[PDB]
């Protein structure tokens, strides 16, 4: 019975008008609510026949299912659609998200909830207008739905179509009397999302219908965000406003210049230095009530350079290309400000130039100035500390010196930021738990990567103080994985995941310098997994005994000298001896094996299984509780 | 391509809008 209308499923997206009828002609009754409500999921997607056509685009399969009965369509469901998922789709959902006019106007007929909002309180409307037709939005809008309906992040149906390149859209919008000043979580009106794309049009039409111009949420008016994204014609249009007076029109145009400077899709350098050049002349446009630039300190990442007051500084630096990319920084950074969330990326950009062309040394205190603000900010840096990590490993692979304050720096942040990453995973239950997760996993991986570049740097006593202290405060935290992996155990593990760019020339686990490190920091060296292993267990099933013998010898020297028991057993009761899985290791560690009788009374215990619960001492029911 | 060490990140640029149909 389930496989006929799996069949039907199937045959959904395939064409059986007239095909499918000998399966439903003296057919049974009772299986009507099963059949047409067949809500399967085909790789994940829990929809039924009549939603999977509308999303490809079958009307043909939507009246066979209507061809002599009816089935109820508006049901919730997580449909993948191109690009992405979303949760609490409906059939009017995926029918105005396809772009099919003609199935959507069916589904209205046949009746169907114009304002279903998704888990993410989507409106039909919005979702249709992502990829709005004025055709397939026309009715939409006539069908008495609602375009002042809020979102989960307030991103309302003309916030999207005009970030969305729809012209169209926002036209039939604003004329059919919509909100014009509506207000995003995040802070934007309606015309960041316009300037943010670059679309001339739409900002045009929005300030025929009086948009006005008003701060968002970040502290950036919206011709703030038009310069900061490189465009211009909105920018110049925006500077048209008749209401915009001088002191934003410089900044915008210096900003304009500054975003010009570090951005690959837009990237020129003579638009950067005349439009500084322009926003310069047009600073000191009377001599008189001239606008004398307020500048914050040099700071040490962008160089030394102290931004251009004067028209002769700038002229001298007209030519010196890396030189006009620290001034963009340096008043892309001042006007900005040091708090605002875009601000960090042309930093990084600029860094990884510098990376490319072979200057380390400026790439990492550019890094370190963009991690310093993205840390601020209190923001998903995991990817930027694994950067950090790949950037340290190609310079210690062309035998390139490592400057140990940096190593210092970068750690100090890895470890502030695996601390709010051990929040986040406390306060987050499932909504994004997976994604913490991740992003714990591969931080603690970053910061093992940083932690055995920093063995391979040569670092005085202080600095490697210092590089010790940090290592021993994210010690004391005893931060774990998904299978209960602590940094020891990370560290020890063959498989712990290397990535797969210049990591793999320096970084290789299990690497013994990393061992050494955490035990003479202080690490447990009998910590335990999910899985029972201790660091003993995953170090002697290590698959390769002779290819680095010599880093599992000092490894299994340090992890002996350290205090581990040679004995203890994991969850399925597996001493590591026979848990050794090779030779080597095997005789390695009864080479190391320290007899005691202690151990031999405790596997004796645990091997006759004799009854020790509330017999022998607390401390020793837990010794024979691991032996 | 996140190999070459450009920025993973496109402009990020997700700050003001979140991007519709996408998590």
């Amino acid at each position: 019975m389930e496989g006929l209308a799996g069949y039907v499923y199937k045959a959904a997206s395939e064409g059986k008008v007239l095909t499918l009828a000998a399966l439903l002609l003296n057919r049974s009754e009772s299986d009507i609510r099963y059949l047409l409500g067949y809500v399967s999921q085909q790789g994940g997607q829990r929809s039924t026949p009549l939603i999977i056509a509308a999303r490809n685009g079958h009307a043909k399969v939507v009246r066979l299912l209507l061809e002599h009965y009816r089935v109820q369509t508006q049901q919730t469901g997580t449909v993948r659609f191109d690009g992405y998922v979303i949760d609490g789709a409906t059939a009017l959902w995926c029918a105005a998200g396809a772009g099919h006019f003609e199935v959507v106007k069916l589904l209205v007929s046949h009746g169907a909830n114009v304002n279903h909002t998704t888990v993410t309180n989507s409106t039909p409307l919005r979702a249709a207008c992502f990829d709005g037709r004025l055709d397939i939005v026309k009715y939409l809008v006539e069908n008495n739905a609602n375009i002042s309906i809020a979102n989960k992040y307030d991103n309302t149906c003309l916030m999207i179509a005009a970030y969305k390149g729809h012209t169209d859209v926002v036209r039939y919008l604003l004329e059919q009397r919509a909100d014009p000043n509506a207000k995003a979580h995040c802070g934007a009106t309606a015309l960041h999302f316009a300037a943010e794309a670059g679309h001339i049009d739409i900002v045009k039409e929005l300030i025929k219908w009086r948009a006005a111009i008003v701060v968002n949420g970040h502290g950036m008016t919206p011709l703030k965000v038009a310069a900061e994204s490189c465009k211009a014609d909105v920018v110049e249009l925006l500077l048209s406003h008749a209401d915009c007076d001088r002191r934003s029109r410089i900044e915008a145009l210096e900003l304009l210049g500054a975003s010009f400077a570090n951005d690959r899709e837009n990237y020129d350098i003579i638009k950067t230095y005349h439009y500084l050049y322009l926003a310069m002349l047009e600073r000191f446009q009377d001599g008189d009530n001239i606008l004398e630039k307020e500048v914050l300190p040099p700071i040490h990442a962008y160089g030394n350079r102290t931004e251009c007051r004067n028209p002769q500084e700038l002229e001298s630096i007209r030519q010196d290309r890396d030189a006009l990319h620290m001034e963009g920084l340096i008043v892309r950074e001042r006007i900005l400000g040091a708090d605002n969330i875009d601000v960090s990326h042309p930093i990084i950009y600029r860094g990884a130039v510098y990376a490319d062309n072979m200057e380390f040394e400026q790439c990492i205190k550019l890094w370190l100035h963009a991690l310093h603000l993205r840390q601020k900010g209190n923001r998903n840096t995991h990817k930027d500390l694994l950067r950090f990590a790949q950037v340290f490993s190609q310079m210690i692979h062309l035998n390139e010196t490592v400057k140990a304050p940096d190593i210092e720096c970068v750690l100090r942040c890895s470890v502030l930021e695996i601390e709010q990453s051990m929040n986040r995973v406390k306060n987050i239950s499932d909504a994004d738990v997976h994604n913490a997760m991740d992003n714990y996993e591969c931080n603690l991986y970053t910061f093992l990567y940083l932690v055995c570049i920093s063995t391979k740097t040569q670092c005085s006593e202080e600095d490697q103080c210092k590089i010790n202290k940090q290592i021993y405060n994210l010690i004391h935290l005893d931060p774990r994985t998904r299978e209960g992996f602590t940094l020891l155990h990370l560290a020890v593990n063959s498989n712990t995941p290397v990535d797969d760019f210049h990591t793999n020339d320096v970084c290789s686990f299990p690497n013994a310098l990393v061992t050494k490190l955490l035990l003479d920091c202080g690490a447990e060296v009998n910590a335990v997994d999910n899985e029972g292993n201790s660091a003993l267990h995953i170090i002697v099933q290590y698959n390769r005994p002779i290819s680095d013998f010599l880093t599992l010898h000092s490894i299994i020297i340090s992890l002996v000298e350290a205090g581990a028991h040679t004995d203890m057993t994991n969850k399925q009761n597996k001493t590591p001896l026979d848990k050794s899985t090779t030779g080597v290791s095997e005789i390695l560690l009864k080479t190391q094996m320290k007899m005691s009788l202690k151990c031999l009374a405790a596997r004796a215990v645990r091997a006759n299984d004799i009854n020790y619960q509330d017999q022998i001492p607390r401390t020793l029911e837990e010794f024979v509780g691991f032996h | 391509t996140k190999y070459t060490f450009f920025p993973p990140k496109k402009s990020h640029g997700s700050c003001a809008p979140p991007v519709s149909r996408a998590g």
